[PDB]
């Protein structure tokens, strides 16, 4: 890969650059170089390869709805014909946007999840794995489908056993895993009670937690905990 | 049935 | 090139799925293939192949002034040695945005402005080879910096000739010209005085011609005789 | 000083 060369230094202290001046690309790029140094992540490690990948693949998912919209618009009655281009276009976002996708499933099966031991970022990895086979969900429309929601589906189950057992209920990795699984269950998976039920318990179990932590902690944990509400209220 | 929010 | 198989209707048709899409990179490459298939361009042609490079440079140039303060700053008294990341990073950024600006120059040399008969679109492209020359000069630091200002200078005096004879003081063209061509002598030519006497003559002369336009050709004549005002008024 | 306003 082009980030051979470069020592895995200079490789963090770049994302880093790219992260102040907003090119996300070059972000996950320099993470990507520094992931298949082949050594593990420390946890400001692994938050730089989640905020470059999750800015990029929200732009890509952000277009695709703009685009498969007009397409959707384009085939009701009464439209014009106006011939391929939509689809196509349509076709060239998805196709770069799944190759984002396999990019970073291919990072944690190569070899990050394997490596973690520890639950904090065993949790952090399988969350990512969880939520990128759901960006996957979101554009599928083949005979893979079910099989690709199960495959997330699958992520986040392993991860929120693991951080039932080793975390408390205010651990912002557990609170923003929980966040995201309930948001598969409402988006994905077309279960939105199941949506429901998760977003309150988690809600509910972390607040009586709230009284553990430090003012630091606390900020962090309410943080999260707020888009839980927001979503129960979208969702109710 | 707007994007909820998420992590 | 890439496009090169795509119809010329179809890529101005991406090109306007792009900006929607707000994928400026892509808007640029349709845009760029649609010059390269040889007929000239319409006015609405000419403004999505100038807001999509407008747009792409712009996020790049954004990123350079980022990281060239940052490499200012590590060049202090005091300041620790942190090896050449930044300088080498600031480099790469650069590099880029040079690029685009060489491919703009480029369609503009090959072939748009020698065919560009009409004052609209003569105006149009010169203006541009002057915005992207001073893109150009805002990161030159070598022994090409004045021939470089120079070339800008030269695209703008030719485009504000050209202007004067043969369009009314409101054309947005025009008005858009002198705004930049005011900001090349403020920010690039180190000539204060000449950048508030051009947008101070520009405006005056716009506000007297009013009077001859329609309620729609009043609101785009206003909107970008507000821009003029608004550099008078961070400059004085 | 700060950057000024352009088309
Ligand atoms: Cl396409
Ligand atoms: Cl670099
Ligand atoms: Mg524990
Ligand atoms: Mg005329």
């Amino acid at each position: 890969g082009a980030m051979g060369s470069m020592e895995r230094a200079s490789l963090i202290q770049k994302a880093k650059l790219a992260e102040q001046a907003e090119r996300y690309e070059d972000m996950a790029a320099f993470m990507k170089g520094a992931v298949e140094k082949g050594e593990e992540l420390s946890c400001e490690e692994r938050n730089l390869l989640s905020v470059a990948y999750k800015n990029v693949v929200g732009g890509q998912r952000a277009a695709w709805r703009v685009l498969s919209s007009i397409e959707q618009k384009s085939n009701e009655e009464g439209s014009e014909e106006k011939g391929p281009e939509v689809r196509e276009y349509r076709e060239k976002v998805e196709t770069e946007l799944q190759g984002v996708c396999d990019t970073v499933l291919g990072l944690l099966d190569s070899h990050l999840i394997k490596e973690a031991g520890d639950a904090e970022s065993r949790v952090f990895y399988l969350k990512m794995k969880g939520d990128y086979y759901r960006y996957l969900a979101e554009v599928a429309t083949g005979d893979d489908k079910k099989r690709i929601i199960d495959s997330a589906r699958s992520a986040y189950q392993e991860a929120m056993d693991i951080s039932k057992k080793e975390m408390p209920p205010t651990n912002p990795i557990r609170l923003g895993l929980a966040l995201n699984f309930s948001v598969f269950h409402y988006e994905i998976a077309n279960s939105p009670e199941e949506a429901i039920s998760l977003a309150k318990t988690t809600f509910d179990e972390a607040m009586a937690d709230l009284h553990t932590l430090s003012e630091d902690s606390y900020k962090d944990s309410t943080l999260i905990m707020q888009l839980l509400r927001d979503n129960l209220t979208l969702w109710t | 049935k707007d994007k909820a929010k998420s992590c």
